[PDB]
């Protein structure tokens, strides 16, 4: 997919990036613009969705946070596993995490006092 | 170019002074915390952290310019006063050698009158090392009346600047349009300030030189000195002291310039009468600089259409490795008040160091080379000034990527590349630092091992012949043969530090052909090590200030922030301001080693005495021919033998330089309280004291809290430097007075 | 990796996911609060533990705790 | 537990808050206080070994007497272990006194500056590792990281201790055996 | 024509993907020609030249600058320290293949070809220290 | 010792070997720096070295600087001239076509 062009190397051709899981984001980009990578200088944003490679998860979420402040665009980030497993970890509900959703659940939640008592009565 | 003034914008009222923190609504409504007390002063000078209207930020910094300028004028107007009311400048004008400098007296209150150093000239006091007497003698000042008139004339100029910084603001105010005239700004700074400044002082030392040159160097009493106006009211007096003044601006138009050769010369070297550079070479020098600045001050677009401009100049420079090079740099410097300050602090900071070097190399003032305390003090003075200034250049070149850099507005692909291949710049500098460290200080470990081990230092003598007198020796030889050959109009070298075997002595050695050897290659590379590390950490803070690999959302946090948290293994001290905080420390180590090198090597091989039965006998006779190669000699013959001149002074008048010496270690080790502990433990420490304060209700409304995480480090470096300069300040001012 | 435990002090002002870098927590409908939201962290395997939610956490004693546990590639935030 | 970094840089800051941080703070006072007792005890014998007791009870009242007559005069045979002429027996000790100030000041690297700066620098080193040809074939096992916030202070305390211990372990032998 | 072909292709047709001073388009081919990672060869030869290059100059430093450098015997101190460090370095380099154990199917860059180049490195280092050994003897 | 002319493609080792010769002329000066190795190298070469060797700064060692000064002067003259050609190369070059 047409992606922004960047010069300066650094990010690409890293063995660790090849052997480790990589992140792939995308954005609508209805208009030609110019933005900045969280790890690079400046680059021109082309029309349509744009797929890039990222080596860190915080790098994958800070770019989405930066895009939301510019214009109003829904963001999609997909997180791939080492072999070839591609799972949708960002927006599995497709609803924005701060806003309220219907699909609700509780993971790792202790409902005890506040000073301590670290024992968990039930994990699920 | 247009007179666009916004007359009356801010009124003159004491209302804002009644509110502590009027400059920020965040620092006004909630003063309920001790931390607010420190935030009121930490952000008091961070003018870009208040309002964003550049028409007001430019109308808050040019105000601080005139304010600081008024402070400097109040500071200078007192120096002419102290050298008249209680001093010895007139007696020193008659007898310059036996009378030590002094311009500060103490009072009989608690027995402190022991500080009244017996300097001579019928006046006792405290010795001075500011170069005031040399500057005043080079200015033709003789009588005390000429001091008071200059001081009273300084009060007027000092008041006018307060009524100016209070004029273009509470009374007047130029628009924002008056500041994008950078083209019109360099046409008045390089021609009106630099040009007319280098010309006005040039026209002074042509008619004021003979009260110093053709009088005070002959042997006339200060009472027999005529008046400066008696030489101008009668052109024939100037004509007799210089047989070129009879013409009086007649061959100046005829282009018969050679007829003005009695004051305008290019001799070189020093004068064997005064003790410094020639009084006639500096006049011609400033004339040559003045005309050059009158030409260089016409380079940018005014309002007539001719000349270049910072715009298209940078819009034209390209380059293969640069890509879209130099373009947009105009928008970089014309929009961010900050952006100009780093290049200024960088150039002017290196400038103070370079001029410090030019001080001791060729002494420009009469009776300055023999005055060893003043010379030693002035070099290291400007040395540390430029150290602070260059680190401030890094402090703000780090500000730019965070506060005023955008991926749409201002653009240079050169700066883009400095941030695109940013991981390569520091990688190069890193390997350079390590190579210059594991060897330069590695060889120190090596030689210090060779001595304590035995016969290894003996076999190191042949290597001691290496490196030293191998490089830079031919450069000095070039300068020996530079006059006559590559300088037909020069009868002397650039300085007598270049001319071999040529020694100029005026009862005390002024300059020496600094014969490098033994360990100058060692200390110069200790310098280069501490220079590359300083440039590395500061340039790291510059270009990593925007895009960081660890935390991608770096621009959100800020510049003077603590960190992020215990995540990622530990994110701690990652701000560019901390690269400056530690950058101040490696600059500290750099300037410390440089001042050590300069100071001690001087009396090692340069500074000394002369007798007729022999030749040259130094204060400390050629010691660092061996005591510099190892670390031990730097505290066996250097840091050890200095206690005999700083402590053995209580029986004399140099007792204060011992108290400050031993007391500067106190505040330095007091910095070891903040640079090692954490706010968490100390915040648990207040709440117990606040419990005792809640027991008697003596708890203040202002809730006691610990210092900020960043403020603690700012105070820590403040004490590490203050306690880390006042010791060598007391040391440089200890021996040089006893061995003067 | 790190162990995320949510106190009962929650007000549901979404301060977690607003502050949080890689979205460890998540807002879930709950029947025992004023605003009606509760923070929950399913992706605790990806948590780094930067402790920026305790800053934005309003309560007297914070409502979102993350006790320091083991360290893996997901919790070190390294790109290699 | 006992050894943990902080609670979070917020709510004013929790820098050095664990009980282990209190231990790491306490060791600093231990070395200096136990060194005060020794600096005092080192005069109550060298003043009578030379027989001139009138030095102490007259000059030790002020700190400058502690500076000029102990840290300077007694250190003459120490530093003169290997002079630029004839080195003698007190060479190995005069070397240790320097190697001490090295190790001691080496600790100042781990104590004054924290850990994140080293993370951002080690990442550049790792980048240069795989990017450089020939050397790209060499690969490590455990990923290079900086010391833990707890282990940083502990290892730096190890340096601040042993360097200080050797700082006083080389002065005693040489300075006492030089003049007896 | 969008932006007129990337401001002059970022100046006269740079390109140079695997070049930026790591190895020029001539030097990257020189690396393929270089025997340390030479194409079309396996067992011994990928090494061998490694030792014949390293051990050849390992005689250098300790002949003129080593801890022994002031008598006539000092021509041997440059070789004893070199050969001792050669044995140490050979063990240290051979241990890398023992640490690696993931690419047992890729025998070249992992274990088999790795030892089948360090095997040449041993004879190369020792022999190369002996090759430059007999080069300065006729002039002395 | 020879001209080393052969192919037009041999025109890229021609900027390669002098590129090594510059560094070789630098390294040759670097390797002959020891104050003790100069006495043993100059005896066989010169007839003057029989009576005594080493001329310090009297003649032989200034030849290096007296070899640099002409080369610097040559390059200075050629660039001062190049600034006066006003966009027209008046010096022949062995390029164009192959
Ligand atoms: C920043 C410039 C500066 C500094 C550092 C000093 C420092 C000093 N002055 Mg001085 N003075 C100055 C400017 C300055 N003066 C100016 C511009 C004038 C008017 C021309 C005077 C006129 C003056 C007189 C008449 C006298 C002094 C005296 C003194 C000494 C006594 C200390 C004191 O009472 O003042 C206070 C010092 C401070 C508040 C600290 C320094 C302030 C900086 C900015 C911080 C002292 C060392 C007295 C003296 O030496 O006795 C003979 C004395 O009688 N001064
Ligand atoms: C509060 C005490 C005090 C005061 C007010 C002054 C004031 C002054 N001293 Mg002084 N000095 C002092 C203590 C003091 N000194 C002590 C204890 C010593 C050691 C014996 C010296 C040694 C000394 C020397 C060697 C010289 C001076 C000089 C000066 C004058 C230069 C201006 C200046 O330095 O501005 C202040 C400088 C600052 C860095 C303060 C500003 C920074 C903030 C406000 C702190 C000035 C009037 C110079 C002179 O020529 O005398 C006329 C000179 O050469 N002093
Ligand atoms: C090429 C620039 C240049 C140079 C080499 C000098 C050199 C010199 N100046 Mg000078 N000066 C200059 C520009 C320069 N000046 C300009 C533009 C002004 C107008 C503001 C002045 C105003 C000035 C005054 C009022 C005085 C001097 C003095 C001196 C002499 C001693 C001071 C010193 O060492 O600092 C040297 C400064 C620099 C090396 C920085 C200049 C570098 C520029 C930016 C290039 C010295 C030989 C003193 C003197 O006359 O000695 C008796 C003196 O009192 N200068
Ligand atoms: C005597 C104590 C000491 C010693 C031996 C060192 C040694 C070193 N420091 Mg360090 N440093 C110290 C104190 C010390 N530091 C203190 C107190 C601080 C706090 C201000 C720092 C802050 C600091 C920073 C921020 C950096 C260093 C770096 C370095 C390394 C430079 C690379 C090199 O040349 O290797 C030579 C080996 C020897 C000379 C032995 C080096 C090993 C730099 C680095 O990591 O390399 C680029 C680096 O960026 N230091
Ligand atoms: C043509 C008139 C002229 C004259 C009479 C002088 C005279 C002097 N200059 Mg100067 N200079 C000049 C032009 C002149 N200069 C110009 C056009 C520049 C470039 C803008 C400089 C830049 C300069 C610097 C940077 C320095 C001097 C310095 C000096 C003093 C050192 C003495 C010396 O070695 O001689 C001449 C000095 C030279 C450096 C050689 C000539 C200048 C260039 C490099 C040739 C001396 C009094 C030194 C000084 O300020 O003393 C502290 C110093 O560091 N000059
Ligand atoms: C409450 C505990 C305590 C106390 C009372 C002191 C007291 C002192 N320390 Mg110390 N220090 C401490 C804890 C303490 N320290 C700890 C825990 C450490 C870390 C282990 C240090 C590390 C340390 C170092 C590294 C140094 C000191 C030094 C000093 C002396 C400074 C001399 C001075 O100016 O005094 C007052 C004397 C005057 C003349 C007053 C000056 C008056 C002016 C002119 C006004 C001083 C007596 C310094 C020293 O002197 O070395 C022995 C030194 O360099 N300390
Ligand atoms: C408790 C003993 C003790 C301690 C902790 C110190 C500590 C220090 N001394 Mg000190 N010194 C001592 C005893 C001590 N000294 C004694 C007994 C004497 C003889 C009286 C001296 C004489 C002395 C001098 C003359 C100087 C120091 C300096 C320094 C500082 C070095 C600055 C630096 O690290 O930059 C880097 C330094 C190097 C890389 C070397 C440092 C904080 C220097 C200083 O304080 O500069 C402001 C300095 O000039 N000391
Ligand atoms: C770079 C300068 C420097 C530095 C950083 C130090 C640092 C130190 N010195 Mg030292 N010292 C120095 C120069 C220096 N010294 C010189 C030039 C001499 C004279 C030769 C001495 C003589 C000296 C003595 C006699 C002693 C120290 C001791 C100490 C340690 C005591 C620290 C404390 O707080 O108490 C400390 C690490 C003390 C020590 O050994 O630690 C317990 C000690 O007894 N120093
Ligand atoms: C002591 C200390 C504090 C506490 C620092 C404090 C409390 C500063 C105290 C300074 C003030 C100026 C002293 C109180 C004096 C009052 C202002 C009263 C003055 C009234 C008249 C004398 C004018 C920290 O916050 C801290 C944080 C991180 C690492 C180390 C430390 C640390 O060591
Ligand atoms: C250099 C440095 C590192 C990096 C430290 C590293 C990479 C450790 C390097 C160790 C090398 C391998 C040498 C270790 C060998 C020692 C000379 C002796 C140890 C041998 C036994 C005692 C175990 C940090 O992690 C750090 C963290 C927090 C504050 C400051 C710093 C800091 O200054
Ligand atoms: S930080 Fe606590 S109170 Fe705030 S929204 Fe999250 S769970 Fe609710
Ligand atoms: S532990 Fe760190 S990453 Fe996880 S939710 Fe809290 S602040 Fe965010
Ligand atoms: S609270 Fe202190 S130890 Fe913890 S991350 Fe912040 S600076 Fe580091």
């Amino acid at each position: 997919m047409p992606s922004p062009s960047f010069l300066g190397s650094t990010g690409g051709w890293l063995r660790c990036a090849e052997t480790e899981e990589k992140y792939a984001m995308t954005w609508s980009s209805d208009q030609q613009h110019i933005f900045e990578m969280p790890t690079g200088g400046a680059a021109v944003m082309n029309s349509g969705d744009n797929l890039l490679y990222l080596a860190r998860k915080e790098q994958a979420l800070a770019l989405a946070t930066q895009l939301r402040t510019q214009f109003k665009i829904q963001d999609y980030k997909i997180y791939r596993i080492f072999p070839s497993g591609e799972v949708q970890y960002l927006h599995p509900k497709d609803g924005v995490l701060p806003y309220q959703v219907n699909k609700g659940r509780e993971q790792v939640g202790r409902v005890k006092s506040t000073i301590g008592k670290n024992v968990n009565p039930a994990q699920v | 170019v247009k007179v666009v003034v916004d007359r009356d914008v801010v009124p003159t009222s004491f209302e804002k002074w009644a509110k502590p923190g009027h400059f920020s609504r965040s620092l006004a409504k909630g003063p309920k915390t001790t931390t607010w007390i420190w935030n009121l002063h930490a952000d008091a000078h961070d003018f870009d952290s208040h309002t964003s209207s550049l028409e007001e930020v430019s109308r808050k910094i040019f105000s601080a310019h005139f304010g600081q300028l008024a402070i400097i004028f109040i500071w200078l107007s007192g120096m002419y006063f102290h050298g008249a009311r209680f001093s010895n400048y007139v007696a020193w004008l008659s007898n310059p050698t036996g009378i030590k400098p002094s311009a500060q007296v103490v009072w009989p209150i608690v027995g402190q009158q022991i500080l009244n150093a017996d300097v001579g000239g019928g006046m006792q006091g405290i010795q001075i090392t500011s170069g005031l007497f040399q500057l005043w003698r080079a200015s033709g000042i003789v009588n005390e009346l000429q001091l008071y008139v200059t001081a009273l004339g300084g009060l007027g100029m000092a008041g006018l600047m307060i009524f100016a910084g209070w004029f273009h603001y509470h009374k007047a105010a130029p628009k924002l349009e008056w500041f994008q005239n950078v083209e019109s700004m360099l046409n008045h700074h390089l021609a009106g300030l630099l040009g007319l400044g280098s010309l006005s002082w040039a026209g002074h030392q042509i008619h004021v030189s003979l009260p110093i040159n053709k009088l005070l160097d002959a042997g006339v009493a200060p009472s027999s000195i005529p008046l400066p106006h008696e030489f101008i009211l009668n052109r024939n007096l100037m004509a007799e002291l210089y047989p070129s003044f009879q013409q009086g601006l007649v061959p100046f138009f005829t282009l018969n310039w050679k007829q003005y050769s009695d004051i305008l010369t290019f001799k070189g070297g020093l004068s064997p009468v005064t003790g410094g550079l020639w009084l006639t070479d500096v006049a011609h020098h400033h004339l040559a600089i003045a005309v050059l600045f009158l030409v260089a001050g016409h380079m940018y677009r005014t309002n007539w259409g001719i000349g270049h401009s910072i715009k298209q100049i940078l819009e034209a420079h390209k380059g293969p490795l640069t890509g879209e090079g130099h373009k947009g740099l105009y928008e970089i410097l014309t929009t961010s008040w900050h952006a100009n300050l780093a290049i200024n602090l960088a150039m002017l900071g290196s400038l103070s160091i370079i001029v410090a070097h030019h001080m001791y190399a060729m002494p420009p003032y009469p009776y300055l080379a023999t005055d060893y305390p003043t010379q030693l003090s002035l070099f290291t003075h400007h040395m540390w000034i430029g150290g602070f200034c260059i680190v401030g250049a890094g402090a703000h070149a780090a500000i730019y990527m965070v506060r005023d850099y955008s991926p749409t507005v201002n653009f240079n692909n050169v700066l883009d590349r400095m941030i695109r291949h940013r991981d390569a710049i520091i990688s190069h500098l890193n390997w350079v630092c390590i190579f210059l460290g594991m060897h330069s200080f590695g060889l120190y470990i090596h030689n210090d091992t060779m001595r304590a081990l035995g016969r290894a230092q003996d076999m190191f003598s042949d290597t001691a012949i290496q490196l030293q007198p191998v490089f830079a020796q031919w450069i000095q030889q070039i300068h020996t043969l530079a006059p006559g050959n590559t300088a037909v109009n020069a009868l002397a070298t650039a300085s007598y530090a270049f001319g071999a075997d040529t020694v100029t002595v005026g009862s005390k050695i002024a300059m020496m052909p600094i014969k490098l050897g033994t360990a100058d290659f060692m200390v110069h590379h200790i310098h280069a090590f501490t220079i590359h590390v300083t440039t590395l950490i500061l340039l790291k803070g510059v270009l990593y200030a925007r895009n960081s690999r660890l935390i991608p959302d770096k621009a959100n946090l800020g510049f003077r922030f603590p960190c992020d948290g215990p995540g990622r293994g530990g994110t701690c001290q990652v701000s560019a301001w901390d690269h400056v905080f530690l950058g101040l420390f490696w600059m500290y180590n750099a300037l410390s080693i440089v001042i050590f090198h300069f100071s001690w090597k001087m009396q090692s091989d340069v500074w000394g005495t002369v007798t007729s039965n022999g030749a040259i006998s130094h204060i400390t006779g050629g010691n660092f021919a061996q005591s510099a190669i190892t670390i031990n000699g730097w505290l066996r013959d250097f840091l050890w033998a200095q206690a005999s001149q700083v402590i053995q002074s209580y029986g004399s008048s140099l007792s204060a330089y011992g108290l400050m010496f031993l007391g500067a270690h106190f505040v330095w080790a007091f910095s070891l309280m903040f640079l090692f502990s954490g706010r968490g433990y100390w915040q648990e420490l207040i709440e117990s004291i606040v419990w005792a304060h809640n027991k008697l209700k003596v708890a203040p409304a202002i809730a006691p809290r610990a210092l900020s995480i960043t403020q603690g480090r700012a105070v820590g470096v403040a004490h590490y430097l203050l306690g880390g300069i006042a010791t060598t300040w007391a040391f440089f001012l200890a021996r040089i007075i006893a061995v003067g | 990796a790190h162990t995320v435990k949510i106190y009962d002090n929650c007000i549901g002002c979404t301060q977690c996911v607003r502050a949080c870098p890689l979205d460890v927590l998540e807002m879930v409908p709950w029947d025992g609060c004023k605003a009606g939201q509760m923070a929950s962290a399913p992706r605790t395997e990806d948590c780094v533990g930067c402790k920026r939610c305790e800053t934005a956490c309003p309560t007297d004693f914070l409502s979102i705790r993350v006790y320091l546990g083991g360290e893996t590639t997901r919790s070190m935030g390294l790109a290699y | 537990g006992y050894s943990f970094p902080c609670d979070g840089p917020g709510r004013g800051g929790t820098c050095d808050i664990s009980a282990w941080d209190a231990f790491y703070l306490a060791m600093f006072w231990m070395l200096n206080t136990i060194g005060w007792v020794t600096f005092y005890w080192h005069w109550k014998h060298l003043s009578l070994w030379q027989g001139n007791v009138a030095q102490f009870n007259e000059s030790s009242t002020y700190l400058m007497g502690w500076l000029r007559d102990y840290l300077w005069l007694n250190s003459s045979p120490l530093i003169n272990g290997y002079n630029p002429y004839g080195m003698n027996s007190l060479a190995v000790w005069s070397w240790m006194f320097l190697f001490a100030h090295l190790v001691w000041a080496t600790g100042f690297m781990f104590l004054i500056s924290w850990r994140g700066y080293w993370q951002e620098l080690i990442e550049t080193l790792a980048w240069a590792h795989e990017r450089t040809p020939l050397a790209n074939l060499i690969r490590w096992k455990d990923k290079p990281v900086a010391l833990s916030i707890v282990q940083a202070r502990l290892v730096g305390l190890v340096h601040f201790t042993v360097g200080y211990i050797l700082t006083y372990a080389a002065f005693v032998i040489a300075s006492t055996a030089g003049k007896f | 024509m969008t932006d007129y072909i990337k401001p002059y292709n970022n100046d006269p047709f740079v390109g140079h993907l695997a070049t930026p001073i790591n190895s020029s388009s001539l030097t990257r081919a020189y690396l393929s020609q270089l025997p340390i990672y030479r194409r079309g060869v396996s067992p011994f030869l990928r090494g061998l030249e490694i030792g014949m290059a390293h051990g050849y100059f390992l005689i250098g430093p300790f002949v003129q600058l080593g801890p022994l450098r002031n008598t006539d015997i000092k021509y041997l101190a440059g070789l004893l320290s070199a050969i001792g460090l050669i044995v140490i370095l050979t063990l240290g380099m051979l241990l890398y293949g023992a640490v690696s154990f993931t690419n047992d199917s890729q025998d070249l860059e992992s274990v088999d070809g790795w030892r089948q180049l360090a095997s040449g490195f041993l004879l190369g280092a020792v022999g190369g220290a002996g090759f430059a050994y007999l080069l300065l003897t006729l002039f002395s | 010792s020879s001209l080393r002319m052969f192919e037009v493609s041999d025109g890229e080792p021609y900027p390669l070997n002098p590129a090594v010769i510059f560094i070789a002329l630098i390294g040759w000066s670097a390797v002959a720096a020891i104050p003790s190795n100069i006495p043993v190298l100059g005896g066989t070469g010169l007839t003057q070295a029989f009576l005594a060797s080493i001329q310090r700064l009297l003649a032989q060692y200034p030849t290096g600087p007296k070899l640099d000064d002409p080369f610097w002067f040559y390059l200075i003259v050629y660039h001062v001239g190049l600034f006066a050609l006003l966009i027209f190369g008046q010096i022949g070059y062995a390029g164009y076509a192959k």
